[PDB]
DNA sequence: AGACAAAACGACGCGTCGTTTTGTCTCGGCTCCCCGACATTCTC
């Protein structure tokens, strides 16, 4: 009769958990516990997972990862061009000699920053390349622009005139290392498309606008005509903005098969669109008709203020820099004989392969150009291969026995989709599947046009010569058409038809000078292999010319019949090859059957099912199938459900049912789960933390035993992902192994609905526990607004009740401003029995005397219903008010992370390519270290400075919201004094003076408010700051970048107390606690500069008490008499900055009214969380607050004599 | 510059007569006014009353003496035993003398003096270990 | 009367509690693996 019922509420974030003893019988029961477990993350995530953008801090991981890693990558090629071009002797001496070529093979040495070309002598920087230099103001004085230009302009001059003359070596080895900086655009693909592929960014005027005739909507289309005599494929509507209108398109032409150019038009904007910049850019360098080098020279020479990075040349296609840098080794390789020295080549190679002699002996062949462009710059690598992440066979296995002595199953990689075996595969099941339908009487025609072998011959037969069939193909292969009859399948869809082997029967045919023989099974087989296996331009000619060879096939048409063969689609069957292989024999008919194929295990199943002798490995439910096989020749045209069974011998898969014993069972479960298995890491992170939170109540309410809870009730209240997952999950404990309970689920899992909760809290005066339990916020709120509109009278319950005005109704719920919602709703699905759902579920009764007696079993006489003992509210609200809310934290600052690398070994006398573990210690923080913006220090005479806080200064757009205030907080003041003079000169509006075309008045005019005097023009200012920025790290530049703490890392906020009893404050961040807990001390120090007694240290989602006025809690303890008085001083702490520290009161989930900087009200006001207490008395809180802790349970854990003797007895 | 620590060897070397070289090296070595431990009192006090036999009124007033002016004690470091414990799994040495390291790791000293104690090896990157005497 | 102890003056001057307001790295190309849901057929 005694029944313990677990109800739980799953949420976004939340857990809500219930234990409950019940009797519903003799109307009695008690609760045991209730809690709700709550994952702090910010709304922000909450209002963005149900869109979707970027929801995960993996992504973030992986994208600073990938950031990273071509960083490293550019240093590596930069650092092999220092090592040939310090072997070739091509680096100048000063530069050359400050890097190190022993140690650090290629870096620089240490605090060292060296440029190729400004040679420091006595401290003073002079430029290495006068003699270009002069060549270059002797060209820029025959253009005649001006005779003071940047010295570093010479690179330009020097690319242009590595074209077609000698320059000396060291230009050289600069022009390599800046082809090494800007690299351009490249796909690995590649793939070459359509040879017109137009794809060109025109500027075209419309002229007129034909009404087209075309009323739609009300309007008649307009077509739209251009001066070049093209027409604009679709049509407009507003006039306004398409007349005589200069419009730049991307348009991409196709010659059709009619032999005339199918012209298509896409609207692209200019300094907007990728695809439009890198168009424009491209076709300006090509009309130039010279490399992009020169084309910057040009471009440079004519208007010697343009911005070449990043405006001028922005992103262009690899080809540009290869062919230029080519053109550049050719023409210099006739001068210098160093790039002909071939004792030179080998030292290069050996240098940078020496442990790897294949590639040298690969590499001995080439000359200089090729290792420089193909081996160094313009190496990409290829991508990672995705193989060893193919799913796995269900069904065929492998055991294996290792080192260890331990016997473990290597698994089978399923078949890939476009093998011809799983075609062969599909196109049997189909086959198989296949039935006829009349049109007149839809009758089931089938038996008398596929009865016998023969016709299924003759349809298989026709179905390996097409790749897809339709209704009236099918049809027509019997001679049937569309006004009779229909099979069976949607009558407009084409299903697949082994297009493998019949394109590649259409591309054997097209090759022709063969005999019509040469496609077999194994010709097949093995092209599909090569076409499937190398995914690369030029190793996929490369075999398709080796099969060419060694079949007689001429490579003169079979190459053009295969080169433009599309991709196979990434796509795998549900099996692997040898179990698809294995199953074949049995879907066999006919000629293509025979016994001879199948395999010994299968053919022994096959003999003991035609004797009728008894296997163990055979069921009853076999003969009863099998009773139609009783010969051999019987198992022809078997279907894949029998022969999948007598291959394997199971009946597909019956699942296992399963049962846990202990909470050791759920445990090693939960340790076993593997990371990334489900939707998405909300939904991963709420299962596993149900999970622990069951485990826990398991353990601290039924210490584990078996079936300790005899129901557990489930509930959620886009989440519907682990509506039935954790049913299934948790099906394994209160499931019964007497044959009553099979199914997916256990029949004890009793999911409901939110009709039953709501009828439930409205019947039960839940709604008026609850709302007397949150009417004090709302009379707080009064009182801060000094109104009367935060509560609400009412003469039929004669009470006040919680309300909002309307003003601030935006999106209110009364509920989901608390944590324990969560308890309420799991305690109202525990006692909502299997009874209760049914009845609120199936209302309709089709008779009311069948349903009567639920209604008298559980309606009050159908008004309320009846309590589950008289006790049930009261109870319900000692327990509700009674709740400490336990919130998970993530303090992890380092942790410890393996690295392994490829490298060769010499192992066996032989130098090995293995995989080596890094030596040492090497921590990982497991938090963003500061902010992404970096500011530079600065010291100004006019501002004063005070002691401890620094001046910082970076630089902002020159934009509108420049005032006066702001504009003085520019730390250039002859720019401070021009913007006064422009923001007078506007009458003081920066809307109007400082808009686009403000700031471009400015500019034009740069001496009308300078004095009469020039200036160079102002798009961009550094505005200075004072406060407290940190140096990002010490080593070269990076003690010159200054930074904030990210958002999130103040996680310790330090309390002490000196010996005569104030409390001392500290907000201790993140760089200290990470080398404290680097040297393996605590995260916070034990004391303060001053000596005083470290009391505790806080961290957001912490749990403090903040005692009364009159209590002196020193070394009080005895938490276990914690009554509500009690329970409602419990703040959590949310953040910390200085010895400030904000806290919330634990119960509190969203405020009811948030902070508005124009109405200056709120429920916590501005910060929306208190420095200090809501209560009237407002006491500062971190004063007299004492840290407790508490478990997932949350309860609270303080010391014990049972404990005391613990912590030596397990040293004992 | 360098922060110079010693241990109870220098001491005892310095107090014995038999050992006249040592007692030497030791006395110039507390010219400098090097660092001193608490803990390295604590075994100081320890041994003149267990090697030594002398009184306690005595050892007192010597150890006041030189605290006052010779050697110059440093603080209790309240993280010295999380500090010694981090030592503990990569160095092997007597738990005493990882407490005295830890303290003197601690209070920023660089350079540790004694016989014992792995001549010449320096401790987490950071402090070093020299034998005067040699 | 002497000469020490400390209160008083100064403009100056910088710190300090309590709250509010402000500022916070951005976009492009693809490739290939896995999973989820929703439709059809087929076996049990
Ligand atoms: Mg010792």
């Amino acid at each position: 009769m005694i029944k313990n019922i677990l109800g739980l509420a799953l949420g976004t974030n939340s857990i809500g958990w219930a234990l409950v003893k019940q009797d519903f019988e003799n109307k009695q029961g008690e609760i045991l516990g209730m809690g709700s477990r709550i994952i702090p993350m910010s709304q922000d995530i909450l209002g963005d997972f149900g869109k979707g953008n970027s929801v995960s801090q993996t992504a973030e991981r992986t994208k600073y990862r990938s950031v990273r890693r071509l960083r490293e990558r550019f240093l590596l090629r930069r650092e092999r061009l220092h090592r040939v071009l310090y072997i070739l002797n091509f680096l100048p001496e000063h530069y050359a000699s400050q890097i190190d070529f022993e140690k650090r093979l290629g870096k620089f040495k240490v605090e060292t920053e060296p440029k190729l070309v400004w040679k420091n002598t006595d401290g003073q920087f002079s430029f290495l390349f006068q003699n270009s230099f002069n060549e270059m103001l002797e060209d820029f004085k025959a253009a005649g622009q001006e005779l003071k230009i940047p010295y570093d302009w010479t690179i330009y001059h020097l690319r242009k005139k590595a074209i077609s003359q000698k320059i000396e070596k060291e230009e050289l080895a600069w022009i390599l290392l800046n082809f090494n900086h800007k690299r351009g655009y490249y796909q690995l693909r590649g793939e070459d498309f359509e040879e017109e592929k137009d794809k060109t960014f025109v500027r075209l005027k419309v002229d007129r606008i034909v009404d087209s005739g075309e009323n739609v909507k009300g309007k008649i289309l307009y077509d739209v005509y251009f001066e070049n005599g093209w027409k604009y494929d679709k049509q407009v509507v507003k006039t306004e903005d398409w007349v005589d209108r200069t419009k730049e398109f991307i348009v991409s032409e196709s010659i059709l098969k009619n032999g005339e150019t199918k012209r298509t038009f896409k609207a692209v904007d200019s300094e907007k669109d990728w695809i439009a910049i890198k168009t424009k850019t491209e076709q300006e360098i090509e009309h130039s008709h010279k490399t992009v080098g020169t084309y910057i020279y040009e471009t440079l020479l004519q208007n010697p203020k343009q911005k070449i990075k990043g405006k001028l040349v922005r992103t262009i296609e690899r080809k540009f820099y290869k062919e230029e840098l080519r053109q550049i080794l050719e023409k210099q390789k006739e001068f210098h004989q160093e790039l002909q020295s071939d004792d030179l080549y080998n030292d290069c190679i050996r240098e940078l392969y020496r442990n790897n002699e294949v590639h040298q002996l690969t590499l001995r062949k080439k000359d200089f150009v090729h290792l420089f462009m193909e081996d160094i710059i313009f190496y990409q690598r290829p991508l990672r291969s995705q193989k060893s992440s193919v799913s796995n066979c269900t069904l065929e296995f492998r055991k294996y026995k290792g080192e260890n002595g331990a016997e473990h199953t290597q698994y089978l990689k399923a078949i890939p989709k476009s093998n011809p075996y799983y075609q062969e595969f599909r196109l049997w099941q189909w086959i198989f599947n296949l039935n006829l339908y009349t049109k007149d009487n839809d009758e089931n025609v089938t038996k008398v046009f596929l009865n016998t072998t023969q016709d299924f011959e003759n349809l298989f037969e026709f179905l390996n010569t097409r790749k897809e069939v339709d209704q009236k193909a099918l049809l027509k292969h019997f001679k049937l058409n569309e006004k009779t009859h229909r099979w069976n399948f949607v009558e407009d869809k084409k299903y697949p038809c082994n297009e493998t082997k019949t394109m590649i029967s259409s591309r054997l045919d097209k090759v022709e000078n063969i005999s019509d023989d040469f496609l077999t099974r194994d010709i097949e087989q093995k092209i599909w292999h090569i076409i499937y296996s190398v995914n690369d331009k030029v190793e996929y000619e490369k075999a398709l010319k080796s099969f060419a060879r060694k079949h007689h096939l001429d490579e003169s048409s079979f190459f053009e019949a295969f080169r433009k063969f599309p991709p196979f689609k990434s796509e795998y069957g549900s099996f692997s090859e040898k179990a698809i292989k294995k199953l074949l024999p049995l879907m066999r008919l006919g000629k293509y059957w025979n016994y001879a194929e199948i395999d010994k295990y299968s053919r022994e199943r096959i003999q003991k099912i035609i004797t009728g002798e008894y296997d163990e490995n055979i069921k009853d439910k076999v003969r009863e199938k099998s009773v139609h096989l009783t010969i051999e020749n019987d198992f022809q045209g078997l279907q894949l459900w029998l022969a999948q069974y007598i291959v394997y011998g199971r009946h597909s898969e019956a699942s296992m049912i399963g049962k846990w014993n202990s909470a050791n069972d759920l445990e090693v479960f939960l340790k076993d789960f593997k990371q990334h298995s489900l939707r998405n890491p909300i939904v991963e992170q709420v299962i596993t933390e149900t999970l622990r939170v069951v485990k826990d109540i398991w353990l601290k309410y039924g210490n584990g035993t078996k079936d300790f809870f005899n129901e557990i009730h489930i509930e959620l209240g886009d989440t519907r992902y682990i509506s039935k997952y954790i049913s299934g999950i948790l099906s394994n404990i209160v499931r019964v192994e007497d044959g009553s309970d099979e199914g997916v689920n256990s029949k004890n899992i009793v999911p409901g609905n939110g009709k039953i909760t709501t009828q439930l809290k409205q019947d039960w005066g839940l709604n008026d526990v609850w709302n007397d339990l949150i009417l004090p916020r709302f009379e707080r709120m009064n009182q801060l607004t000094n109104s009367k509109d935060f509560t609400a009278w009412n003469e039929n319950h004669q009470k006040f009740l919680p309300t909002v005005p309307i003003e601030f109704s935006k999106g209110f719920s009364k509920k989901r401003i608390d944590h324990r919602h969560h308890a309420l709703d799991a305690l109202v699905i525990a006692c909502a029995t299997t009874d209760h759902v049914n009845l609120l579920n199936n209302q309709s009764a089709k008779s009311d005397t069948k349903r009567y007696d639920l209604k008298k079993k559980l309606m009050k006489f159908p008004k309320q219903f009846l309590k589950p003992w008289e006790k049930f509210t009261v109870d319900a609200k000692h327990n509700l008010e009674s709740i400490i809310v336990s919130f998970k934290q993530n303090l992890r600052v380092i942790n410890k992370a393996t690295n392994y690398y490829e490298k060769y070994v010499e192992k066996d006398g032989t130098k090995n390519k293995e995989r080596v573990e890094q030596a040492g210690t090497n921590w990982a923080i497991r938090k963003p270290m500061h902010k992404d913006t970096v500011s530079g220090k600065v010291d100004l005479p006019w501002v004063k400075v005070p002691k401890g806080k620094i001046l910082t200064a970076t630089r902002k757009s020159l934009d509108s919201s420049f005032d006066l205030k702001s504009i003085g907080s520019i730390t250039d003041t002859g720019i401070q004094k021009i913007l006064k003079n422009y923001l007078a000169f506007k009458d003081g509006n920066p809307e109007l003076a400082f808009s686009p075309e403000g700031i471009d008045d400015l500019n034009k005019n740069i001496e009308k408010y300078n004095d009469g005097k020039p200036h160079q023009p102002i798009n961009k200012v550094r505005v200075f700051e004072l406060g407290s920025k940190f140096q990002v790290g010490q080593t070269g530049n990076k003690k010159g970048k200054y930074v904030e703490a990210a958002k999130g890392t103040n996680l310790f906020f330090a309390v002490y107390e000196d010996e005569k009893g104030k409390r001392s404050y500290e907000t201790i961040p993140l760089n200290e606690v990470i080398e404290r807990q680097k040297q393996g001390l605590t995260s916070v120090p034990l004391e303060n500069e001053k000596g005083s007694r470290l009391l505790f240290d806080l961290s957001p989602n912490d749990l403090v008490y903040v005692p009364e006025i009159d209590e002196n809690i020193d070394s009080n303890f005895v938490f276990s008499n914690l009554n509500k008085e009690k329970i409602s001083r419990i703040y959590k702490v949310e953040k910390t900055s200085g010895t400030e520290c904000y806290f919330v009161r634990q119960d509190i989930a969203y405020l009811i009214k948030q902070y508005d900087a124009k109405t200056k009200i709120g429920e916590l006001e501005s910060q929306n969380k208190l420095q200090v207490t809501m209560t009237d008395d407002r006491i500062r809180i971190t004063d007299t607050c004492v840290k407790i802790n508490c478990d997932r349970l949350g309860n609270i854990n303080f010391i014990t004599k049972e404990k005391i003797k613990q912590i030596f007895n397990e040293f004992r | 510059l360098d922060k110079i620590a010693i241990d109870t060897n220098i001491l005892l070397y310095a107090y014995d007569n038999r050992d006249l070289d040592k007692q030497d090296r030791a006395v110039e070595i507390l010219l400098k006014k090097p660092f001193v431990t608490q803990l390295v009192v604590f075994e100081f006090i320890k041994v003149l009353e267990r090697r030594f036999k002398m009184d306690k009124k005595e050892i007192t007033k010597l150890t006041i003496k030189l605290l006052k002016e010779v050697i110059i004690p440093l603080s209790l470091h309240r993280d010295i035993y999380n500090y010694s414990q981090f030592l503990l799994q990569r160095y092997n040495f007597g738990l005493s003398d990882i407490l005295v390291l830890s303290d003197s790791i601690l209070n920023n000293c660089t350079i540790l003096l004694s016989e014992d104690m792995c001549n010449g090896m320096i401790v987490d990157k950071k402090l070093k270990i020299v034998n005067p005497f040699l």
